[PDB]
């Protein structure tokens, strides 16, 4: 009665029709218990260092600091020049540049040859 | 002009022989007096430049930039406290005298006559900025920032000296009129191509162009506020001033040899507006915005229309004020929280309910709100480049759209929607930062009323 | 994804399906009388095999129920104008000012509102007076070397306040 | 010394000053010149701004 | 858009919509009564009651709570927590 | 005021409305009350300010310059001739642009005053506009940004040599 | 006339006092809403006079002063022009906004941020006036981007609410695509007519004009919620109610078609251009009419209706009939300002719940508002013959008597039927159903400001269409000679729409629990355009921002080409030159081989 | 301050100690730590997450950061600046994605083809051109005061 909801990279898969939520093994119960334990301990540390009346500054999350240091400063190490990296670099860095370069050569050669003929609409073209 | 040079000297021993709680009023008061003193300059008329000596003169390109420099100094000097007021007295005096010597070589550079004197004062403009950003770089890679900075600017600006000495001993002296009144066209031999490439490439380094724009972002994210404002406004528009002067020579080959640089500038303007849509480190978004506006500047310089040069100098002055202001607001936010990141400091429509007015005003000038000068600049550059080619307007408008979106994202990311409610240390807005905003955005609107001053030599 | 346990259960999963199908039947069906008819029909359809001692056939019928539900949902399920996704979604968040402010005022306005700020000062002394010993001892006292839960025990010991309560109590009033 | 002596005085000083790049001088000079070239019949804005008697084309 | 709620008023409105429900009686309808012990109705109609509260007052309550209300006094307490009922 | 010779005006034409109504005429009542309640005090204040300025007399002179000869009477490098020549040429360039401005202002005035019949009694002014702009397009257009005087004379020589070759081939 | 120019310039300058007043006040005035309302009323009574003078005689005049940067062969002054559109549109906009000032006095009673709200709304009015008056086209561009950014601020009034500033971001983005179209138009006008001014553009009519016409088309379809660039419109309905009312009653919604109306001598000819006009308008009208069916939020319905009416005006520009489109602007303005104001009255009457489900029966819950909405929604499609009759039906019959494109006629047919059926459905579901709305009723409209505002706009929308349409100077030749079954067809389509929505209603009375047939889904779920575009175009540019732009091209490759090659070369050459252990025999053998290789191999003495 | 070993050099290998260190470092499950892998695109060793995650995380959990669904300690998926709600909303769609794109492209293609069919086939109510009085209304078009009379007339019919 329904084509079973093909997913995509944009359409998220909702929590109802997984259908992996219904094959509950003991490993999934173990993983959900340990995940609740991790969230419990993190909320405990955060709430104890969040409700202190002497605490003046910010709580200084290492998660945001770690993500930012991974995002900006930890790119250039580490790296190796692979076939995929070099290929995508020379494609998305040089391709559009040389393409736009050739098409502006074409447009400029058209306009230069055409006004060298003199038959352009520059009867008054003062604001050059 | 020595009437402006020598009090800028005599403002330096002032700072030495004033004491604690006594340097400050002296420096700020007297620098504002020098701002009035160069507001007296604007006399320039009609036929030519005005010659303040056998040695100095002023084109009308140089007058608004010089007034902008002497306007920007006291603003900067008040801006650079609360992050060094708790440091030592001798080091604070050394900082202030470093800025004064910096301004002095900037006046030296803008009021040049000979291009060799211009080059000496170009790298004399360079050397205080280095010392400021390295001594108070305030982050762990100020080492690499200063190193990249000095080696890019010198090693790009190094063969410029050789090309200018060659022009010196093939065409007589190097007064700008005797560079004019005697210049003859030079054909398409490859030595002419390398000479043009040397001069234009040194100033390409100093704009920056797109292939050498990673000079910039470390040198602004790891700089203090004074060196950042100096660097952005006065040094990038000084590089544009230099290319605007020395593009008088070598016009018969710039058409044949200017094709790759325009395309690099256009596609890199698109790529730079794209790259400042998604980054963290909010301080760097203004730096990539500056790369975008200077790419538009370089398009305007390599096309050689009077329309293009008027739009170029208006874009220079408006973007200088916008970038210096917006750097100062980013320093205000970093004084609030010790983050420098973008997604952390949020809220602030409730709290500090008039700081948001200055963020909105800066964001709409960076939008180029239409009575402002930035839209005047961008509009005349788009007009001149559409007369250049009937096709480049796709890139200009797509720059306009992405510029609107990242400037608006800067506005409504950090200062819209919800405070993170674990901040609880931000103070209400001081009188000082509000005074700095008021010193920024009164002259921009007052030139928005009457902008016939700031247009270039081809008025 | 929930604070209490690592999963909902089968029971609450079926229950959330029943709530969603009943809400979508509201969003499908106006005039409320045929709605009441169809709601009792849906109740009977779940009454057909409520008492299965089996479990695998029950969860397979749950999956086929999700298929016939997702085929038969509504484009605008009727979200209330207080819920996220809905019309409000913190509609009057313009005035939801946090209360770490209001102490950074000039003492002229602290003279304008004297009694409120005196009582607020004794609130903050109540906060700091029982902050260190009781709260941090009850946090570093009860649990295992890993906490492994997102609840927290009360201060049932003798006296003062249950721990970690300040940003729970001192919230906006949700209509200012 | 930053607004009360700089801002409003600079606003008056740059709101008006003499004819920057000879503007209204050129206005009234063009007025008088076009009035002259209407009052003496010759066509306004004569092309070939340099005198063709004082020119020497190189030959083939 | 601010009508003032009060504890007696919310008690009266919740007991009104419970008394309007069919298969209970208006005789043995206590404030301190169970939805499991003495009223004897099932979990299904209990969550129908939860749906009646959500549809009257205008907000969802989460399923971490809908397991464990089971009495009208804690219903009144929980909408008192969602609304913060004092003037 | 101005010179009406260089700023011409068409002769004035005004009718008189003749009702043929009995409401009558509210806007005439309103414009009489407007004149009596607005135009009188501004007239008295202008009389006051005219006396207060005509108590003493100033003058501003129209600046006039001489005619230093030409670039064609200047030598090889010899800047002291070229400087006078090029500033003379550049002042001619600015006054020539303002001549074009005046012609375009006449064209706008002819568009507005002649009304929705566009091609009536503007065709002589359109004719002289196309004449002067043919001159400007031929003379000052395609030199670019760094015009000093020398590219203008190069354009002059190249243009008249091309026209000489054209009429030599046509003959 | 001195009276004419004097009264127009003081209608400008009366919208200048209150902003500088509360920027200079610092003592918070209690009567600030009363003050802004009475200065808008004074602007209205000053603006009524010269329009009546205009229709009384003509005398059609421009003002132009304070030229700044008269640089090259052009010049630009602040200049605006009193012809017909900028002449007698301004009273309608001032009248509408004056009633919205009343309705926003009442509706925003419970916020201390009311003063900044009225400052933003009056500033938006100033910029809309400077947009609609100017002939110097730079001033038009000033008004353009100013009303765009005031739209941004007033949509994002309620900070918080991530959906709201998302929506305002969409609105300002489609404003910038309007900007790229408009600056392309300005570029062509400058480089081929030595200015950007309306008078010289009208003076010289060029032959090839396809590039500026495409620029103007892009500007209109960006500005005025048209297909391809439309879906910022429910986005624009995310904000507050009187913001939405002024945002899509007259101001900021007609500015896209205002420009194409203003350039009617340029769009006289170029039949390719008029074909683009009316085909695009038919596409907009059918898509928003088909999307408007099966919607349950009120403001989304009223916004889809105003997009449909704007599509009718695009078709009206496609036929050479601009003045009927301006007539439609005025009637439409009165019309949907009154409609939004009635809707907001209902919504704030019922605790800001806003949805049609959980609103069902509200007739005789005081019937001032139910009367107001049935007046408005039967003025939709023009109950013959009211103010809504004239614009819509003379437009469709003149389109029928035109060299049309044979498909746009059927598009207007189906669109008139659709706007009939959702009008009747929204009346039925709103008012005369059975009452489904939660208890503790707090319905109240015994309120002087609301009855004044609704009274004023029903009195406006009942008479002003006939009053304006009567005394226009005849700027076109009316057709008036239609065949049989081609003049009846307007009333035919509206009556069959009423009957069709009636039978859909009486099938809604039934009980079956039918199923979605995917045309239901295409009508209800915006069909697929905002979802697909707003989930694909953000992901693509930011996929290219992360991989290609930021982490790949600039940083790591530009650092591995310009620094790293130099740094590795210097490091390796240092570690192979100066990494020599300290023995003497090495140094003298190096001396010996250097002497031999300098004497005989690469000689220095020959 | 911040520990030097709370930075992140190098990818996954080898498997015991480096994956144990990344599990201790990024605060994740051991066998749910996923590097990208090492194709040399930079990327460090930062985890792969289920990549949509933001129209997920149903909003009644009452976590800490109210508009980001944070919980102060999650490893925070690499592309988070593209995933704040107000940037990209990856909701599970009510229909599909392929069905969406196929029906949208089909409808727009059909309407543009019917526009072309309209463009080749106009309507007209059957009426000749207007009878302009003076030579197709000459002397009031673009100019020509005395250049050429252009004789063309109309006859009463
Ligand atoms: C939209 C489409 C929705 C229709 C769904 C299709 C119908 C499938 C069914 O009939 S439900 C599938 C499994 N049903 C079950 O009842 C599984 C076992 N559940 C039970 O026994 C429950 O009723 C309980 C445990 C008695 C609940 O107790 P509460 O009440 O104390």
């Amino acid at each position: 009665s329904f084509p079973k909801y093909e997913p995509s990279r944009l359409a998220s898969l909702p929590t109802t029709l997984d259908p992996a939520e219904y094959d509950i093994s003991s490993e999934t119960r173990k993983a959900q218990a340990e995940r609740l334990a991790i969230r419990s301990r993190l909320k405990r540390e955060y709430q104890l260092q969040y409700n202190d009346p002497s605490r003046r500054g910010v709580v200084e999350d290492p998660a945001l600091i770690r993500w930012t240091c991974a995002r900006s400063a930890n790119v250039y190490p580490n790296f190796r020049p692979n076939t995929k990296t070099s290929l995508l670099g020379a494609l998305f860095g040089i391709g559009p540049l040389i393409f736009w370069y050739y098409v502006f050569k074409t447009d400029r050669d058209r306009k230069e040859k055409l006004i060298q003929e003199g038959k352009l609409d520059r009867t008054f073209n003062i604001s050059y | 002009m020595l009437k402006y040079i020598i009090p800028t000297m005599m403002l330096m021993p002032l700072t030495w022989l004033s004491k604690n709680s006594m340097i400050w009023i002296n420096t700020t008061l007297h620098s504002l007096l020098i701002s009035l003193t160069s507001l007296l300059l604007l006399n320039q008329f009609g036929d030519n430049s005005l010659n303040f000596s056998l040695t100095f003169f002023s084109d009308s390109l140089s007058t608004p930039l010089l007034i902008l420099t002497m306007w920007l100094l006291p603003l900067m000097l008040m801006a650079s406290q609360h992050h060094l007021s708790k440091e030592n007295l001798a080091r604070k005096k050394l900082f202030i005298s470093m800025l004064i010597l910096l301004q002095l070589f900037l006046i030296m550079t803008f009021t040049a006559t000979e291009l060799i004197f211009f080059y000496i004062m170009f790298e004399a403009t360079l050397v205080p900025t280095l010392i400021i950003i390295t001594r108070w770089g305030n982050q762990t890679e100020r080492l690499n920032a200063g190193l990249y900075f000095l080696f890019y600017t010198l090693a790009g600006s190094l063969p410029l000296l050789v090309a200018l000495i060659y022009i010196q001993n093939t065409m007589g002296s190097l007064n700008f009129l005797i560079l004019q009144y005697w210049v003859q066209p030079m054909p398409n031999s490859w030595s002419n191509t390398f000479m043009w490439l040397a001069c234009m490439m040194a100033f390409m380094v100093k704009m920056p162009l797109y292939g050498l724009h990673l000079w910039l972002p470390k040198a602004h994210v790891e700089a203090p506020i004074a060196g950042s404002m100096v660097l952005a406004a006065i040094l990038l528009k000084l590089g544009g001033y230099g290319m605007m002067r020395i593009t008088l020579l070598l016009n018969p080959i710039t058409d044949f040899m200017a094709y790759p640089f325009i395309m690099l500038s256009l596609w890199g303007m698109i790529m730079t507006s794209s790259i400042c849509l998604r980054q963290t480190d909010l301080k760097s978004l203004i730096a990539y915005s500056s790369v975008s506006h200077m790419a538009l500047v370089i398009v305007a310089i390599l096309i050689q229309t009077p329309w293009s040069y008027m739009g170029a100098t208006a874009l220079m002055i408006a973007h200088g004020l916008t970038s210096s202001m917006l750097f100062c607001l980013a320093n205000s936010n970093y004084e609030r929280v010790h983050s420098r990141t973008m997604i952390l400091a949020r809220g602030l429509q409730t709290l500090l309910p008039l700081m948001a007015a200055w963020w909105l005003l800066a964001s709409l000038t960076n939008l180029a709100l239409p009575p402002s000068i930035n839209l005047i600049g961008e509009l005349f550059v788009v007009m001149s480049t559409f007369s250049w080619s009937n096709i480049t307007i796709i890139l200009m408008g797509l720059n306009m759209v992405i510029t609107a979106l990242y400037s608006l994202y800067m506005l409504i990311t950090t200062q819209r929607g919800k405070h993170t409610h674990h901040i609880n240390n931000i103070l209400p807005s001081f009188t000082r930062e509000n005074a700095l905003m008021s010193l920024h955005m009164l002259p921009l609107l007052l030139l928005s009323l009457n902008p016939k001053i700031i247009l270039g030599p081809l008025y | 994804f929930l604070p209490s346990a690592a999963y909902l259960t089968h029971q609450q999963k079926v229950l959330q399906l029943y709530k969603r199908a009943l809400r979508h039947l509201e969003s499908r069906c106006v005039h409320r009388d045929k709605y009441r008819y169809f709601a009792c029909l849906l109740r009977a359809r779940f009454d057909e095999h409520k008492n299965e001692k089996d479990m695998v056939k029950a969860t397979q019928l749950l999956r086929e129920a999700e298929k016939e539900f997702w085929h038969g949902q509504h484009p605008q399920p009727y979200i209330f104008p207080e819920s996220p996704g809905g019309t409000s979604y913190e509609r009057y968040e313009c005035y939801k000012v946090p209360e770490w402010c209001l102490d950074d005022w000039h003492p002229s306005e602290k003279a304008m509102y004297p009694d409120y700020f005196a009582k607020r000062e004794q609130w903050k002394k109540l906060r700091r007076e029982s902050w260190e010993r009781e709260v941090k001892q009850l946090q570093e006292e009860t649990p295992v070397g890993g906490p492994r839960t997102e609840a927290l025990p009360p201060a049932r010991k003798q006296g003062d306040l249950p721990p970690l309560w300040w940003h729970i109590v001192t919230r906006p009033r949700e209509r200012p | 010394f930053g607004f009360s002596i700089v801002l409003v005085l600079g606003s008056t000083f740059v709101a008006y000053l003499p004819d920057y790049r000879m503007q209204e001088w050129a206005r009234r000079e063009a007025e008088r010149l076009v009035k002259y070239r209407e009052a003496h019949g010759l066509p306004l804005m004569e092309s070939n701004c340099f005198d063709p008697s004082k020119i020497q084309l190189p030959e083939d | 858009d601010a009508p003032p709620l009060t504890l007696e008023g919310i008690k009266d409105r919740v007991l009104y919509v419970l008394k309007l429900y069919d298969k209970i009686d208006p005789e043995k309808l206590s404030v301190n009564s169970h939805f499991m012990k003495d009223l004897g109705l099932d979990s299904l109609d209990q969550v129908e009651i939860i749906m009646a509260m959500e549809d009257e007052f205008g907000f969802e309550i989460p399923d971490i709570d809908a397991e464990k209300l089971m009495c009208p006094q804690e219903i009144v307490d929980y909408i008192a927590d969602k609304k913060d009922v004092y003037e | 005021s101005w010179d009406k010779d260089v700023y011409p005006e068409p002769p004035r034409r005004t009718p008189a409305p003749s009702p043929q109504t009995s409401l009558p005429n509210p806007i005439t009542y309103l414009t009489k009350a407007f004149d009596l309640l607005v135009d009188r005090p501004v007239t008295l204040v202008r009389e006051f300010i005219e006396r207060q300025h005509a108590k003493n007399k100033y003058y501003y002179y129209h600046r006039e310059f001489r005619r230093v000869p030409d670039i064609t009477e200047c030598h090889e490098k010899d800047v002291l001739c070229m400087f006078e020549a090029e500033m003379q040429w550049k002042r001619d360039y600015k006054v020539d642009q303002e001549i074009v401005n005046i012609i375009q202002e006449r064209l706008k005035a002819c568009q507005q005053r002649e009304g929705e019949s566009h091609r009536q009694n503007c065709a002589k002014e359109l004719q002289q506009f196309t004449q002067v702009v043919k001159a400007y397009q031929d003379r000052y257009h395609d030199l670019g940004a760094h015009y000093s005087a020398r590219k203008c004379l190069a354009k002059q020589k190249q243009r008249m040599l091309a026209e000489r070759k054209a009429t030599k081939e046509a003959a | 006339m001195n009276l004419f120019s004097s009264l127009t310039l003081v209608t400008l300058i009366l919208l200048t006092m209150p902003i500088a007043a509360i920027n200079f006040n610092t003592h918070k005035f209690t009567n600030y809403p009363l003050y802004v309302k009475t200065t808008i009323s004074c602007a209205f009574i000053t603006s009524m006079i010269p329009t009546m003078m205009f229709i009384h005689t003509g005398q059609e005049m421009i003002i132009s002063n304070w030229h700044w940067l008269t640089i090259q062969t052009l010049k630009l002054s602040l200049s605006f022009k009193m012809d017909f559109f900028s002449m007698m549109f301004v009273p309608v906009a001032l009248f509408v906004t004056w009633s919205i000032m009343e309705f926003s006095m009442w509706y925003m009673h419970s916020d201390p941020n009311i003063n900044q709200f009225f400052k933003y709304l009056l500033l938006f009015l100033i910029t809309m006036l400077i947009l609609v008056t100017a002939n110097n086209l730079f001033q038009l561009f000033i008004g353009w981007e100013g009303v765009g950014i005031m739209s941004f601020l007033l949509i994002g009034w309620w900070y918080g609410r991530t959906d709201a500033n998302t929506a305002a971001l969409q609105a300002i983005l489609y404003n910038r695509i309007g900007d790229i179209g408009f600056i392309l138009a300005m570029a062509w006008f400058l480089i081929n007519l030595n200015t950007w001014d309306l008078q010289q553009i009208f003076m010289l009519n060029p032959n090839d004009s396809n590039l500026p016409l495409m620029g103007l088309i892009l500007a209109a379809t960006g500005k005025s919620a048209q297909f391809g660039l439309h879906p910022w419109l429910p986005s624009a309905m995310e904000g507050p109610t009187p913001v939405s009312a002024l945002l899509h009653s007259s101001t900021m919604v007609v500015a896209g078609i205002f420009l194409l109306i203003r350039f009617y001598p340029l769009t006289e000819n170029n039949k390719f251009g008029q074909s683009i006009m009316l085909c695009l308008g038919a596409m907009t009208t059918l898509f928003t009419a088909m999307c408007a069916l099966t919607q349950n939020d009120i403001k989304k319905i009223i916004a889809f209706s105003t997009s449909s009416q704007l599509g009718l005006m695009m078709v009206t520009i496609g036929i050479n009939q601009p003045h009927l489109a301006f007539l439609h602007i005025c009637t439409h303005a009165f019309f949907k300002a009154m409609l939004f104001m009635c809707s907001g009255s209902i919504i704030h009457s019922l605790n800001d719940e806003q949805d049609i489900r959980k609103m069902g029966g509200l007739f005789k819950a005081m019937p001032f508002t139910t009367t107001a909405l049935i007046i408005g929604s039967l003025a939709l499609t023009g109950m013959p013959f009211l103010t809504g009759f004239y614009s819509k039906d003379l437009i469709i019959e003149s389109a029928n008597t035109s060299y049309t494109n044979a498909w746009a006629l059927l598009m207007t047919l189906v669109a008139t039927s659709f706007t009939a059926i959702y009008s009747t459905r929204i009346i039925f579901f709103a008012l005369l159903g059975q009452p489904r709305f939660p208890t503790l009723i707090n319905i109240n409209e015994n309120n002087p400001f609301l009855i004044n505002s609704i009274k004023r706009l029903l009195i406006g929308s009942l008479f002003a269409g006939f009053i304006i349409s009567n005394n226009i100077p005849p700027m076109t030749i009316p057709q008036m000679t239609m065949p049989h079954y081609l003049k009846m067809t307007a009333l035919t389509v509206t009556i069959l729409g009423f009957i069709l929505a009636l039978e859909i209603s009486n099938t809604t009375h039934y009980l079956k629990f039918n199923y979605p047939s995917n045309t239901f889904k295409f009508s209800n779920l915006l069909g697929y355009y905002p979802t697909i575009m707003h989930r694909l175009t953000p992901y693509m540019n930011l996929t290219m921002s992360q991989k290609s732009a930021s982490s790949l091209l600039d940083l790591i490759w530009l650092e591995t080409i310009l620094p790293k090659t130099i740094s590795l070369a210097q490091m390796k050459m240092s570690t192979t030159i100066t990494s020599q252990k300290g023995l003497i025999k090495l140094y003298f053998l190096s001396f010996l081989i250097t002497i031999l290789i300098s004497t005989t191999l690469l000689n220095f003495h020959e | 301050s911040h520990i030097t070993k709370d930075m992140l050099p190098g990818p996954y290998p080898k498997t015991p100690e480096e994956r144990a260190a990344a599990a201790k470092k990024y605060n994740m499950r051991v066998e749910d730590y996923e590097p990208y892998p090492d194709d040399g695109m930079g990327y460090g060793d930062y985890p792969k997450l289920p990549d949509r995650s933001q129209q997920e995380r149903d909003p009644w959990y009452d976590w800490d950061h109210p508009d980001l669904r944070l919980n102060w300690g999650e490893p925070m998926h690499w592309d988070l600046d593209m995933y704040i709600r107000n940037r990209v909303d990856t909701s599970p769609t009510p229909v599909n994605w392929n069905l969406m794109c196929k029906h949208l492209f089909g409808f727009v293609a059909f309407m543009l083809f019917m526009f072309w069919v309209g463009e080749t086939y106009p309507t007209y109510q059957p009426v000749g051109p207007k009878q302009y009085p003076y030579n197709n209304l000459y002397l009031e078009r673009g100019g020509d005061p005395n250049k050429e009379p252009e004789p063309v007339v109309h006859y009463e019919i």
